[PDB]
C-alpha cells in the first residue's frame, strides 16, 4: 500500500517517470506468464487424445459468436500484481485475526480463566487498563469486518477486468471493441483514478436510471445509506446513555398513568455491537449489489 | 521527581502513559501539586499577557509578510481585477507547473496566492504604499516587546497585586465598558475624521500634515455653538470615486443609509457618526454604577432588594435571586462560560452580518473571499458555545454549594428539570419525524412519474415579516410597503435611499424564499434542539443519575462502573460532550451547504434549480454534489495538472484521517493488548538487537486517551475536506 | 395567496403537463381527472400548486378537516390503549397476559371508545387523569 | 526574484529540521532527569 | 494501589471474599448485625481494578465500593514482564 | 504459596487461616476503620487546599 | 517601493527585545 500510495504522490507530483507500469520502472510476474505459456501448448503430448486447451483465456483462438465476445485471452501486465499481493496482504491479516482468537481463546497471557469462564462475554472490568473485547466472537467480528473489504475489492477486481478488457462487441473482423477501453493500464494505478476511472461508470446512469416504463424500478441504493449511518450509531455509543434517557421515559408515562408493566431495559452491549455490524453488513451489501445490477442492466 | 514536577504522584510510574498523561495537564493550573489561590490568579494574570502579546506577534507576522512581497500597490491600480498575494514558496520536493501555474501578477517567483482579504480592509482604512505597513509591522512588535515586559515585571515581590485587587469589580466594569473602546471608538472616530474620510477623497495627509490641515472648512465652527448640521454640509456626490475627488463631498457626519452607488458598501460618514454614537453611549453607560466614591448602584446589593411599594417582593420580577452574586465572583468557570456563550452568539450574527451589509469595498463581487470567511467564522462559533456547555457542566462539579443557594432560583430549575428534558425529546421526535415522512413522500411519489401527487408547503410569514419591514415585491401595503400608514413618516430620516437599495433587491438583500427553505429551517430547528438536549442532559448529570448518583465524587473523569447491568460504558459527563460534537458538526454542515447552493444559485440567477430539486434528496445529492467537482478532480491526473493538485491532495488526506478515526472508535482497548506482549517477547530474544532496552516499559493506549484521539482525528478529517471543496469550486466556477 | 402564485386554472404550463399527464392507473382518465381536480389551488412557475395554512376560505379545508380527523383517530388509540392497560392490571395476572392478549375482553375496549373526547373532558373536570407529585413514587435525582 | 537577498533560500532547513532535532533530544533527555535538579 | 471503601450494609455472606481472588478482604469482628464479623481491605496494594467482587456483593446498593485511583504501579497494572 | 524478593528471599503472606476460609478468627487485625453510610458525602468546595480523601468527615 | 537593507533591520530589532523578553516571560514558571 505504502508503494501505492508512493506511486500516487509521484503522479501528483509531475515526476511521472517514477511510475511503476510498464511504461516507467519495471516489475512483470513472469511466473503466471510462464504457467499460462505451459498451459497453452497442452494438447497434442500431454493432452494426445484432446483436440482444443481447456481454456482460451491461457491460450488459443478468441471464441466468439456474433458482434458479442465469448472468450478472449486475458493479459497480465504490471497492474496485476500489487493487486494479487494486495489480496494476499488481506488473506493475511484476516487468518490473524481468527488464529488469534483461535488459539489464545482458553488463557491468555493475563486472562486465565477465559475457558472457564465462556466465550461470550464482554469484558472482565477495567482491571489491567482496558480489557473489554476480549472473546473470541469479537476477533470473528473483525474477521468478517476484513472478510467484507477483501471479497468486496476482489468483486471490483473481477468486474472491472471482465469489462475493461474481456467484454464489449465485435466487428466483422473479429474486432472486440471492448466496454470501457482497457483502463487499468492508464488509471488502475493510482488511487484518485480508482474512484474515477470506477464509479463514474458505475453510478453515472443510476441517478437518471429511473423515470420511465422500463426504469421506474428507483432502487434503494439511494435508501441504504441511511441504514449504513443508523448502523454506525450503535458502534460509538454505549448503552448507560440510553438507559438513563429510557427512565426519564419512563418517568412522564407513570405521571399520566400509562407505566407499562413490563419494565424496558436498553439492549444488552453484546446485543447493540451485533444489530450494529449486521445493520452495516445489510447496507453495504445492498449498496453493492444495487451498483451493479443497475451497471448490467445499462448494458444487457 | 523532575517529570513532571506539577504532580509528585504522575512521576512514580515506568508505563510511557505517563509521557501521555504528562502533556494533558500542564494547563489544568488547580490540579497541580500545592498552589493555592493568588498563585493562580497572578499567573493567569502574566499568561493572559503571553496571550495577548503573540496575537500581536502574529498580527505583525501576516503585515509584514505582506509588505515584503505582495502587490498590494499592484493591487490599488486595478482593484477588481488584481488578486492578491499571500507571501513566497520555497520546496525543493515541488512539482513541475508549479512555478509553471504560479508566477502571476506581473511576479518572477512562485507566488502564493491570498484569501483572507486584508488588502480590502486594510485600503478602506486608507493606506497606500508599501512603507506605511512596514513602519505598522515596526512598531507594534515593541509593543508586543513592551507589553511582554510588563508581564514579566508584575512577577517581581514587589509588584503583586492582591486577591482583593481581583475581587472587587465595579472599577473593572467602569473602567472596560466605558475606557476600553467607549474611548477607543472615539480614537478610532479621531482616526476616521482625520486620515480615513481624506483618503477616501483623494488627499493624502501623513504624520506631519495632519497638524495644520482641518477636517473640514466650517470647522471649529458648531464646536462650540451647537449648529452640528454645518458638519452635516454637501454630502459626497452620486458619481464619487474613492481615493479621488470626482464629485467630491465635503460633509463629515452623514445619515445617508443604505449603500454607497460604487462600493455598494456602507457609507463612510454613516460609520463614524455609529461610532461616535455608541462612545458616547458606552461613556453616559459608564458611571452608571457604584465606585469606592459613594455614589451610584452597588450590583452585589441593587438585586438584594426585597421590599418596594409595601408588596415586598420574591426579588425582581418576583424571584428569589438571594446568594448568588459572590458565586460569578467565587468561580470561574461561570464567568468563562457566560463569556463563550455570548462570544459564540455574537460570532454567529457577525457571520449573519457581511453577505447583506458588505463594510468594506469590493467584497460582494469577490465571491471566494467571502464565502471562505463565512464558513470560516461560523465553523469557530459552532463549538465555541459547545466550549460555554462543556465548561458549565464542570461548574456543576467543582464550583457549587448546596446550602448557600437552598430555595433560590436555581433550585427551583433543578426540582422541575424532568418536565424540561422530556418535552425537549417530545419536540425532537415530532420534528424528526413529521420531516423525514414529507421527504419521504416527495421521493416516493415522484418516484412513481407523477409529481403533482406530492406535497408543497409555502411559507408566508417571513413574506409577512419581509413587506412589513418595507418590501414591495409582494404588494401587500404594511407597514412602509403602506406608504401612508402612520409608521410611513419615520425609521432614517435618509429611508429614500434605504428604499432605492432594499428595493433593488438585485444584490443579496433578503431575497425571495419557498417551501424549501421551510424545509430547511425546520430541520435547523431540529438540529440544534438535539444538540442542546444532549448537553443539558449531560449537563444536569454533572452531578449524579438515577441509576448512578455517586459520581458526583467520581469527578469529571473517566467513571465506567463494570458491567452492573448490561454495562454502564460511556456516563462519565462528558461521553455527552463526544456526542454533542458529532450533532454540532453535522448541524453547521447542513446549514453551510444551505447558504453556499442558495448564493450559489444567486450568483447566475438560475434559481431553478435550488427550488426544483430541493424536495426529494436525490436532487439535493445529483445537483450539487458531483456537479461541480470534475472542475476541481481532475487538478492532477495521468495526462496534466493545474493550480489544484494540492487540493486534490488536501482532499483524499482528509478522507484518510477520516477513516483513521472509524479504526480508533471501534477496536477498544482488550485487544491491543495481547499482542503487545508476544511482541515484548521478541526483541528478548532474538540476538545482534538485544543490545539496546527501554527507556520506559510500552504499554497499550489508554480508554480515554483513544476516545480522545478518534475524536480528533475524525473532527480533523471533517474540517479539510470541506473546506478544499468549498473554496476550489467558488474559484472555478464564479 | 400571493407571493406571485398563478392560479393553477389559468396557469399555462399547467394545462401543458395536463395534456401528456401520464395517466397512471388503470383507467384512461385518470391523470386529466386529477388535473381537472387542481383547479381549485393556484400554482406558479414551477407549474405546481402550494398550499395556504391560514383558515382562509380559500385553502380552509384542504388542511384542517384532516389535521382534526388524525386527532380523533389518535386519540381513539391512545384512549383504548390506555383504557386496556388499566384493566388488565385488575386481574392479578399481569405480566403472563401482558403478551397473551385476552380477545374476549380486548374487543369490548377497542368496540367502545366511540366518545373518547367528551368522556376525558370529563375525567379532566372530576381530575381522573392524573396523579399526584409525590403519590407517583418514581424517585428523581 | 525581488530587491531582498539569498536569505528565503536557505533558512528553512535549520528551522525545518536541526532545531527540532536538538529541541526533541534536549526534550528527551529532560523527561529522563535524576532528582532533585533539572534543566 | 487504587482505594477500597466500605460500608454498613454488609449482610456477611461473605461472597466478595470468596471472588476476589486478589487477597485484599478479612472480616473483621463486628457487633452490629447478625454478621458479627464486617468485610474491609486490608492489603489494598495487591487491587486490581477486576472488581468482580461487588457483582458477588448481594445486598441492595451493595455494601462495597472500589474507588480506582491514579497511582499505578508494575503491581496494579499486573506485568508478567 | 510463595512470594520471593530479589535477593533471593522469601515472603509469605498465605496459607494465613489454613484453608483460606477468610471468614473464622477469634478476634482479627485492626488498623483502619470506615463505619459509615454514604448519604452524606464528602464535598468539593468544602475539603479544599489539602490532599485528603472521601474518608476523613 | 520595496525594501533593501532595512529587512536586516527590521530582523535586528527582534531577538533581543522580543527575543529574550519572551524567554524570561517563558522560563518564570519553573521549567
Ligand atoms: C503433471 C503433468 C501431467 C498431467 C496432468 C497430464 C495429464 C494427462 N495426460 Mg499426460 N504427459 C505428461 C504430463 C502430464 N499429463 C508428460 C510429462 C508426458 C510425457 C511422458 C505425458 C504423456 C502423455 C501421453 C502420451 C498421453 C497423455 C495423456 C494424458 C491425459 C490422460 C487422460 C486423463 O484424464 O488423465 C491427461 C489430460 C493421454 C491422453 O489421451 O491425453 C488426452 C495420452 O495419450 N500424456
Ligand atoms: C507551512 C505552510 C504554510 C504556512 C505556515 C503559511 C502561513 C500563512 N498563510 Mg499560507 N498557504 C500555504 C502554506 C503555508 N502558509 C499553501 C501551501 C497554500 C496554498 C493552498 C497557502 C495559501 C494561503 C492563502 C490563500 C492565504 C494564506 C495565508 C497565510 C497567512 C495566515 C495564516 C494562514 O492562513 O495559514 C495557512 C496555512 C496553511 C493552509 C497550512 C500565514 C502567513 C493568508 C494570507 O493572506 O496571509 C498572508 C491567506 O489568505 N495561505
Ligand atoms: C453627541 C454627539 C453628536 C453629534 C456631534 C451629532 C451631530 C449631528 N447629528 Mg446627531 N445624534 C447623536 C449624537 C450626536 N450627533 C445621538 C447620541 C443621537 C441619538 C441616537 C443622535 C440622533 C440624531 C438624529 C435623529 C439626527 C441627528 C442629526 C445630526 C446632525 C445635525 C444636527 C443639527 O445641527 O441639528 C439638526 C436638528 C434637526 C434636524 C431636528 C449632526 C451631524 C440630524 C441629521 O442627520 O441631520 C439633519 C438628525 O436627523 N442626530
Ligand atoms: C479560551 C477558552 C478556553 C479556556 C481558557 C479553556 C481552559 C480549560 N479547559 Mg477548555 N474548552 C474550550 C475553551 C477553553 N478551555 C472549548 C471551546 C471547548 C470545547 C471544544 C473546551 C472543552 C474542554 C474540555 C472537554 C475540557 C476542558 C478543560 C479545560 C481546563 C484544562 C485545560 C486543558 O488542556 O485540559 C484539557 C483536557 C482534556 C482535553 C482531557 C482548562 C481550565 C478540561 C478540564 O476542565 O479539566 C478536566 C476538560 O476536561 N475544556
Ligand atoms: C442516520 C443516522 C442517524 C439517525 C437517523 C438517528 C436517529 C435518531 N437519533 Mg441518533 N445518532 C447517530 C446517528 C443517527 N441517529 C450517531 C452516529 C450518533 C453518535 C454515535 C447518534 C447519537 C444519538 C444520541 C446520543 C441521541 C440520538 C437520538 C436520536 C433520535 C432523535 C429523535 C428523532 O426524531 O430522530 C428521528 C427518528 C427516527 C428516524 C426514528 C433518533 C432515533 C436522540 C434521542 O432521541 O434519544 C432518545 C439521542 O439522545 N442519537
Ligand atoms: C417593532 C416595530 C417597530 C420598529 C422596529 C420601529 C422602528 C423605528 N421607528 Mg417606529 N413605529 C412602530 C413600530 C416600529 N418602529 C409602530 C407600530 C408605530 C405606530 C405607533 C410607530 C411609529 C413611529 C413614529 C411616529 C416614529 C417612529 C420612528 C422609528 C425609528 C426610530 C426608533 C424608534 O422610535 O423605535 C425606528 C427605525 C421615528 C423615526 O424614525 O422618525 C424619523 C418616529 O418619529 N416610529
Ligand atoms: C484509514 C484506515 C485505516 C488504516 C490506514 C489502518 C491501518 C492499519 N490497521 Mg486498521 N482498522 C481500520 C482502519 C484503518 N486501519 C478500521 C476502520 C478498523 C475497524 C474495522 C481497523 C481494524 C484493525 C485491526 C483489527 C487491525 C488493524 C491493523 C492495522 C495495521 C496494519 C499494518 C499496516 O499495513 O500498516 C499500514 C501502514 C501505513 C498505511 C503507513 C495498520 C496500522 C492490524 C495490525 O495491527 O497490523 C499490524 C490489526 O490487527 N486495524
Ligand atoms: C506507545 C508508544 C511509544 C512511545 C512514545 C515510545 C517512546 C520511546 N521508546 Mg519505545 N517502544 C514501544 C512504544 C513506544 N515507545 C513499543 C510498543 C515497543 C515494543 C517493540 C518499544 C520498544 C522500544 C525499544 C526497544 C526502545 C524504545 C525506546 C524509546 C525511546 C526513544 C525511541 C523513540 O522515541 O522512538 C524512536 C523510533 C524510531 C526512530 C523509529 C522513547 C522514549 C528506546 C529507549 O530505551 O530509549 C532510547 C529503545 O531502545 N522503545
Ligand atoms: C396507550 C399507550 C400509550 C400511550 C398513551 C402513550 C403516551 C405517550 N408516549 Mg408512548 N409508547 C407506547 C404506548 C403509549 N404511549 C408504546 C407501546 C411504546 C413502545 C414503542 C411507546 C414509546 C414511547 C417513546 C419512545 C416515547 C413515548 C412518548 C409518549 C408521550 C408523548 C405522546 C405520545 O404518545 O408519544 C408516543 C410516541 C411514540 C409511540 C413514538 C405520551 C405520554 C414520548 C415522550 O416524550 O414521553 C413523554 C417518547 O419519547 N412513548
Ligand atoms: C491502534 C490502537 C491502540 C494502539 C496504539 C498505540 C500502541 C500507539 C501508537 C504508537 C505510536 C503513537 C506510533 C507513532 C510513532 C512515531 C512514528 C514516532 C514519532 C517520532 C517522530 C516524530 C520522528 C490502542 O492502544 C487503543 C486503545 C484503546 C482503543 C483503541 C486503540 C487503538 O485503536
Ligand atoms: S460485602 Fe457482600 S460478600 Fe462481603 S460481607 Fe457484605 S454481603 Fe457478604
Ligand atoms: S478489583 Fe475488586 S476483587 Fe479485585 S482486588 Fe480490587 S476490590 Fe478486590
Amino acid at each position: 500500500f505504502g508503494l501505492y500510495i508512493h506511486n500516487d504522490t509521484m503522479q501528483a507530483l509531475g515526476r511521472p517517470q517514477d511510475m511503476f507500469s510498464d511504461t516507467a520502472i519495471q516489475l512483470q510476474p513472469v511466473f503466471a506468464q510462464f504457467v499460462q505459456n505451459i498451459h497453452t501448448l497442452a494438447p497434442g503430448s500431454t493432452a494426445p487424445n484432446a483436440l482444443e486447451p481447456v481454456s482460451y483465456a491461457f491460450g488459443g483462438g478468441v471464441v466468439a459468436v456474433g458482434g458479442k465476445i465469448a472468450m478472449m485471452p486475458i493479459a497480465l501486465g504490471t497492474a496485476d500484481f500489487m493487486i494479487h499481493h494486495i489480496h494476499a496482504f488481506q488473506i493475511h491479516v484476516t487468518v490473524l485475526i481468527l488464529l488469534k482468537g483461535f488459539l489464545f481463546a482458553r488463557n491468555s497471557r493475563l486472562i486465565p480463566d477465559k475457558a472457564n469462564l465462556g466465550f461470550r462475554f464482554p469484558c472482565d472490568g477495567p482491571g489491567r487498563g482496558g480489557t473489554c473485547q476480549v472473546s473470541g466472537w469479537d476477533h470473528v467480528f473483525l474477521g468478517l469486518f476484513w472478510m467484507f473489504n477483501t471479497i468486496a475489492i476482489a468483486v471490483y477486481h473481477f468486474s472491472w477486468k471482465m469489462q475493461s478488457d474481456v467484454w464489449g462487441t465485435i466487428d466483422p473482423d473479429g474486432t472486440i471493441a471492448h466496454i470501457t477501453g482497457g483502463n487499468f493500464a492508464m488509471s488502475a494505478n493510482t488511487i484518485n483514478g480508482w474512484l474515477r476511472d470506477y464509479q463514474w461508470a458505475q453510478a453515472a446512469q443510476v441517478i437518471q436510471s429511473y423515470g420511465s416504463a422500463l426504469s421506474a424500478y428507483g432502487l434503494l441504493f439511494l435508501g441504504a445509506h441511511f441504514v449504513w449511518a443508523f448502523s454506525l450509531m450503535f458502534l460509538f455509543s454505549g448503552r448507560g446513555y440510553w438507559q438513563e434517557l429510557i427512565e426519564s421515559i419512563v418517568w412522564a408515562h407513570n405521571k399520566l398513568k400509562v407505566a407499562p408493566t413490563i419494565q424496558p431495559r436498553a439492549l444488552s452491549i453484546i446485543q447493540g455491537r451485533a444489530v450494529g455490524v449486521a445493520h452495516y453488513l445489510l447496507g453495504a451489501i445492498v449498496t453493492i449489489w444495487a451498483f451493479f445490477e443497475a451497471r448490467i442492466i445499462s448494458v444487457g | 521527581t523532575k517529570f513532571p514536577k506539577f504532580s509528585q504522584d504522575l512521576a512514580q510510574d515506568p508505563t510511557t502513559r505517563r509521557l501521555w498523561y504528562g502533556i494533558a495537564t500542564a494547563h489544568d493550573f488547580e490540579t497541580h501539586d500545592g498552589m493555592t489561590e493568588e498563585n493562580l490568579y497572578q499567573k493567569l494574570f502574566a499568561t493572559h499577557f503571553g496571550h495577548v502579546a503573540i496575537i500581536f506577534l502574529w498580527t505583525s507576522s501576516l503585515l509584514f509578510h505582506v509588505a515584503w512581497q505582495g502587490n498590494f500597490e499592484q493591487w490599488i491600480k486595478d482593484p477588481l481585477n488584481v488578486r492578491p498575494i499571500a507571501h513566497a514558496i520555497w520546496d525543493p520536493h515541488f512539482g513541475k507547473a508549479a512555478v509553471d501555474a504560479f508566477t502571476q501578477a506581473g511576479a518572477t517567483y512562485p507566488v502564493n496566492i491570498a484569501y483572507s482579504g486584508v488588502y480590502h480592509w486594510w485600503y478602506t482604512i486608507g493606506m497606500r504604499t508599501n512603507n506605511d505597513l512596514y513602519s505598522g509591522a515596526v512598531f507594534l512588535l515593541i509593543l508586543a516587546g513592551v507589553f511582554l515586559f510588563a508581564g514579566w515585571l508584575h512577577l517581581q515581590p514587589k509588584f503583586r497585586p492582591s486577591l482583593s485587587w481581583f475581587k472587587s469589580a465595579e472599577p473593572r466594569l467602569n473602567h472596560h465598558l466605558a475606557g476600553l473602546f467607549g474611548v477607543s471608538s472615539l480614537a478610532w472616530t479621531g482616526h476616521l475624521v482625520h486620515v480615513a474620510i481624506p483618503e477616501s477623497r483623494g488627499q493624502h495627509v501623513g504624520w506631519d500634515n495632519f497638524l495644520t490641515t482641518l477636517p473640514h472648512p466650517e470647522g471649529l465652527r458648531p464646536f462650540f455653538t451647537g449648529n452640528w448640521g454645518v458638519y452635516a454640509a454637501n454630502p459626497d456626490t452620486a458619481n464619487h470615486v474613492f481615493g479621488t475627488s470626482q464629485g467630491a463631498g465635503t460633509a463629515i457626519l452623514t445619515f445617508l443609509g443604505g449603500f454607497h452607488p460604487q462600493t455598494q458598501s456602507l457609507w463612510l460618514t454613516d460609520m463614524a457618526h455609529h461610532h461616535l454614537a455608541i462612545a458616547v453611549l458606552f461613556i453616559i453607560a459608564g458611571h452608571m454604577y457604584r465606585t469606592n466614591f459613594g455614589i451610584g448602584h452597588s450590583i452585589k446589593e441593587m438585586l438584594n432588594a426585597k421590599n418596594f411599594f409595601g408588596t415586598k417582593t420574591e426579588g425582581q420580577f418576583n424571584l428569589p435571586h438571594q446568594g448568588l452574586y459572590d458565586t460569578i465572583n467565587n468561580s470561574l468557570h461561570f464567568q468563562l462560560s457566560l463569556a463563550l456563550a455570548a462570544l459564540g452568539t455574537i460570532t454567529s450574527l457577525v457571520a449573519q452580518h457581511m453577505y447583506a451589509l458588505p463594510p468594506y469595498a469590493f467584497m460582494g463581487q469577490d465571491f471566494t473571499t467571502q464565502a471562505a470567511l463565512y464558513t470560516h467564522h461560523q465553523y469557530i462559533a459552532v463549538f465555541l458555545m459547545v466550549g460555554a456547555f462543556a465548561h458549565a457542566g464542570i461548574f456543576w462539579v467543582r464550583d457549587y454549594d448546596a446550602e448557600q443557594n437552598k430555595g433560590n432560583v436555581l433550585d427551583r430549575v433543578l426540582q422541575h428539570k424532568e418536565a424540561i428534558i422530556s418535552h425537549l425529546s417530545w419536540v425532537s421526535l415530532f420534528l424528526g419525524f413529521h420531516t423525514l415522512g414529507l421527504y419521504v413522500h416527495n421521493d416516493v411519489v415522484v418516484a412513481f412519474g407523477t409529481p403533482e401527487k406530492q406535497i408543497l408547503i409555502e411559507p408566508v410569514f417571513a413574506q409577512f415579516i419581509q413587506a412589513s419591514h418595507g418590501k414591495v415585491l409582494y404588494g401587500l401595503n404594511t407597514l412602509l410597503s403602506n406608504p401612508d400608514s402612520v409608521a410611513s413618516t419615520a425609521g432614517a430620516a435618509w429611508l429614500p435611499g434605504w428604499l432605492d437599495a432594499i428595493n433593488n433587491g438585485t444584490n443579496s438583500l433578503f431575497l425571495t424564499i419557498g417551501p424549501g427553505d421551510f424545509l430547511v429551517h425546520h430541520a435547523f430547528a431540529l438540529g440544534i434542539h438535539t444538540t442542546v438536549l444532549v448537553l443539558v442532559k449531560g449537563a444536569l448529570d454533572a452531578r449524579g443519575s438515577k441509576l448512578m448518583p455517586d459520581k458526583k465524587d467520581f469527578g469529571y473523569a473517566f467513571p465506567c462502573d463494570g458491567p452492573g447491568r448490561g454495562g454502564t460504558c460511556d456516563i462519565s459527563a462528558w461521553d455527552a460532550f463526544y456526542l454533542a460534537l458529532f450533532w454540532a458538526l453535522n448541524t453547521v454542515g447542513w446549514v453551510t451547504f444551505y447558504w453556499h447552493w442558495k448564493h450559489l444559485g444567486i450568483w447566475q440567477g438560475n434559481v431553478a434549480q435550488f427550488n426544483e430539486s430541493s424536495t426529494y434528496l436525490m436532487g439535493w445529492l445529483r445537483d450539487y454534489l458531483w456537479l461541480y467537482s470534475a472542475q476541481l478532480i481532475n487538478g492532477y491526473n495521468p495526462y496534466g495538472m493545474n493550480n489544484l493538485s494540492v487540493w486534490a491532495w488536501m482532499f483524499l488526506f482528509g478522507h484518510l484521517v477520516w477513516a483513521t478515526g472509524f479504526m480508533f472508535l471501534i477496536s477498544w482497548r482488550g485487544y491491543w493488548q495481547e499482542l503487545i506482549e508476544t511482541l515484548v517477547w521478541a526483541h528478548e530474544r532474538t540476538p545482534l538487537a538485544s543490545l539496546v532496552r527501554w527507556k520506559d516499559k510500552p504499554v497499550a493506549m489508554s480508554i480515554v486517551q483513544g476516545r480522545l484521539v478518534g475524536l480528533a482525528h475524525f473532527t480533523v478529517g471533517y474540517v479539510l475536506t470541506y473546506a478544499a471543496f468549498v473554496i476550489a469550486s467558488t474559484a472555478g466556477k464564479f | 395567496v400571493g407571493a406571485g402564485l398563478v392560479p393553477c386554472s389559468e396557469s399555462p404550463e399547467f394545462i401543458q403537463r395536463a395534456a401528456s399527464a401520464r395517466n397512471t392507473t388503470a383507467d384512461p382518465n385518470s391523470g386529466q381527472k386529477r388535473f381537472e381536480r387542481y383547479a381549485q389551488e393556484l400554482c406558479g412557475p414551477e407549474g405546481l400548486p402550494h398550499l395556504i395554512v391560514d383558515g382562509r376560505l380559500n385553502h380552509a379545508g384542504d388542511f384542517l378537516i384532516p389535521s382534526i380527523l388524525f386527532l380523533y383517530i389518535a386519540g381513539w388509540i391512545g384512549w383504548v390503549g390506555r383504557a386496556y392497560l388499566q384493566e388488565i392490571k385488575k386481574r392479578d395476572n399481569t405480566e403472563l397476559r401482558e403478551v397473551i392478549i385476552d380477545v374476549p375482553t380486548a374487543l369490548p375496549l377497542m368496540l367502545s371508545g366511540f366518545t373518547w373526547p367528551l368522556a376525558a373532558v370529563k375525567e379532566l373536570l372530576s381530575g381522573e387523569l392524573v396523579a399526584k407529585d409525590d403519590e407517583i413514587p418514581v424517585s428523581p435525582r | 526574484m525581488f530587491s531582498a537577498s539569498f536569505l528565503p533560500s536557505i533558512l528553512v532547513p535549520l528551522t525545518g529540521l536541526v532545531f527540532p532535532a536538538i529541541a526533541m533530544a534536549l526534550l528527551l533527555i529532560y523527561v529522563e532527569r535524576e532528582d532533585p535538579s533539572g534543566i | 494501589s487504587h482505594s477500597v471503601k466500605i460500608y454498613d450494609t454488609c449482610i456477611g455472606c461473605t461472597q466478595c471474599v470468596r471472588a476476589c481472588p486478589t487477597d485484599v478482604l478479612e472480616m473483621v469482628p463486628w457487633d452490629g448485625c447478625k454478621a458479627g464479623q464486617i468485610a474491609a481491605s486490608p492489603r489494598t496494594e495487591d487491587c486490581v481494578g477486576c472488581k468482580r467482587c461487588e457483582t458477588a456483593c448481594p445486598t441492595d446498593f451493595l455494601s462495597i465500593r472500589v474507588y480506582l485511583s491514579n497511582a499505578e504501579t508494575t503491581r496494579s497494572m499486573g506485568l508478567a514482564y | 504459596i510463595y512470594r520471593v524478593y530479589p535477593n533471593g528471599e522469601v515472603q509469605y503472606l498465605h496459607p494465613s487461616d489454613g484453608v483460606f476460609p477468610e471468614k473464622v478468627n477469634e478476634g482479627r487485625q485492626k488498623v483502619g476503620y470506615v463505619d459509615r453510610n454514604i448519604g452524606k458525602n464528602p464535598d468539593p468546595a468544602k475539603l479544599k487546599f489539602s490532599g485528603m480523601t472521601t474518608y476523613n468527615a | 517601493m520595496s525594501i533593501s537593507d532595512t529587512q536586516v533591520f527590521v530582523a535586528l530589532v527582534i531577538a533581543l527585545i522580543p527575543g529574550v523578553l519572551a524567554f524570561r516571560l517563558a522560563t518564570e514558571l519553573y521549567k
